[PDB]
């Protein structure tokens, strides 16, 4: 009866936006984003390349309740150097390895059969 | 400066009463040259520690080889101030007793110092002219480095 | 009774004993996560107890930031032996028991029924007795 | 014996008196009179109310419940004021009085 769709883990509905950017005023240099209809297989990505920057000081994420889809990740970065960067860094990295990734493993199958 | 204490120290025991915890042994040392029980529990998955071995053991109040105390907040980004990397094992703790050999008229003539280390404590006994620096509820660090 | 009626429940009471051994050490993400799970967080993370040579927190260090304001309080774990308090070790007792909280910081000591639970005089108990009922549902649900 | 070593205020011996009162403090002590009355009639007050409390609590019970926590606050004040415990301190008994 109370039975949420299952479609609604992951379409956007009207009005609401993918991600949104507010800072943090107990720290300097602190920002916090809240992404939509996300989970774990973003979130532990973008922390984990977060944490190989050495200019970020901290990084995490959280999901405040496994009934509502939505994800929250804190970043604070030293001077001379916003989150803002850091996120864009990070997500620009893991695009690239990624890619990286799809071609070797295209090239080991070409390797593997007929071959 | 800042060196609260300086000394080289021997392994005595590593667990008189047994092996309490998987991963913390307390090893028992004894001074040279000054004649200071130590207690120490050191971390041994990290630091492996054995009978016999010799150490310099260094207590200091700050780790930045001027002066400047470090507010308590970390910050692994502060290469700059050189600090004192000399050392292989380095904690951080907080001075929370110190014992006495008093009485109602004469003063102390041996002291005890307790530090913890966020859980692993650490008593330093001995005479009360060298143990001068330690005062309750300061910041401490300790440093070790095996001598070959 | 005069005692707190609600306390930690056996899931959070079996895990908070393990939590504060003396043998649990928090890599930097682990910090990083269970931080990011305190409300009542200043926003600084504290310096590591093992510095070198890999920067390690413990357990106490992270019961500490969750325990508010400055409480002081002497609680004793459940295998406390009767020899701790009379010999020698008094203060240093070897087994980890005699909880000890100073100005709100887990100096020593195993988290147990005894601390966290419905008993007169627990930390719990203490909490309220000195800060409200507005820092004491903090204190339990940061626990959690 | 221990009740009177415990509660006393030894006012005489004077070299506990320089070793947990201040230089300034010690010398009143042993000047004045009438603080050293004070001192007397405290203690009076106290075995008085020790007589008292044995007469409403035979077999020796020390547990009580009772409102405010002395010796809890009293911690707090040592930690809010950073009180070392090893030096002389500034307060005057007949203040406390």
């Amino acid at each position: 009866m109370n039975a949420p769709p299952a479609f609604e883990s992951f379409l956007l509905f009207e009005g609401e936006k993918k991600i949104t950017i507010n800072k943090d005023t107990k720290v300097p240099n602190a920002c916090l984003f809240t992404i939509n209809k996300e989970d774990h297989t973003l979130g532990n990505i973008i922390k984990s390349q977060l944490l190989k920057d050495p200019q970020v000081l901290f990084a995490g994420y959280k999901v405040p309740h496994p009934l509502e889809h939505k994800i929250i990740i804190r970043v604070q970065t030293t001077p001379d150097y916003s989150p803002q960067e850091a996120f864009t860094n990070a997500i620009t990295d893991l695009i690239s390895e990624l890619s990286l990734l799809e071609e070797r493993f295209r090239v080991a199958i070409k390797d593997k059969q007929e071959g | 400066a800042g060196i609260l204490f300086e000394d080289i120290f021997d392994v005595k025991d590593i667990d008189p009463e047994g092996k309490k915890f998987d991963r913390v042994s307390r090893l028992h040392c004894e001074s040279e040259s000054f004649k200071m029980d130590l207690i120490l529990d050191v971390n041994i998955q990290i630091y492996p520690v054995d009978l016999g071995d010799k150490f310099r053991l260094v207590i200091a109040s700050t780790l930045y080889e001027d002066g400047t105390l470090d507010d308590g907040e970390y910050n692994p980004t502060d290469d700059r101030p050189s600090r004192a990397d000399q050392f292989e094992y380095v904690m951080y703790g907080k001075v929370y007793r110190i014992e006495g050999d008093e009485t109602s008229t004469e003063a102390a003539t041996r002291l005890s110092a307790y530090v913890s280390y966020g859980g692993l404590l650490m008593r330093l006994q001995g005479d009360a002219n060298n143990l001068h620096g330690f005062e309750v509820d300061s910041r401490v660090y300790l440093l070790m480095k095996k001598l070959a | 009774s005069n005692r707190p009626v609600m306390g930690i429940v056996q899931d959070t009471l079996t895990a908070v004993r393990k939590f504060t051994k003396r043998d649990v050490f928090l890599e930097r993400g682990e910090v990083m996560n269970l931080l990011m799970f305190l409300s009542t967080w200043d926003g600084k993370v504290p310096q590591p107890a093992i510095l070198k040579p890999r920067p390690l927190w413990t357990g106490k260090q992270i019961f500490s930031l969750i325990i508010p304001g400055h409480i002081n309080c002497i609680r004793t774990h459940s295998t406390h032996p009767d020899d701790e308090d009379s010999g020698p070790y008094k203060h240093i007792s070897p087994g980890d028991t005699k909880v000890v909280v100073e100005n709100g910081e887990l100096i020593m000591g195993i988290l147990c029924k005894k601390s966290l639970g419905t008993s007169a005089g627990s930390l719990v108990h203490i909490s309220y007795l000195e800060m409200g009922h507005d820092i004491t549902r903090l204190f339990y649900s940061n626990i959690q | 014996k221990a009740f009177e070593k415990k509660f006393r205020f030894d006012y005489t011996n004077e070299r506990a008196l320089r070793r947990t009162l201040q230089e300034d403090l010690v010398k009143d002590v042993l000047s004045n009179a009438h603080i050293q009355n004070e001192l007397e009639r405290e203690f009076e007050r106290m075995r008085e109310d020790r007589e008292v409390l044995r007469v409403i609590f035979p077999t020796g019970d020390s547990k009580v419940v009772l409102p405010c926590n002395l010796l809890r606050m009293i911690w707090n004040a040592q930690k809010i004021f950073h009180i070392n415990p090893r030096l002389p301190s500034d307060l005057h008994p007949i203040k406390v009085v």
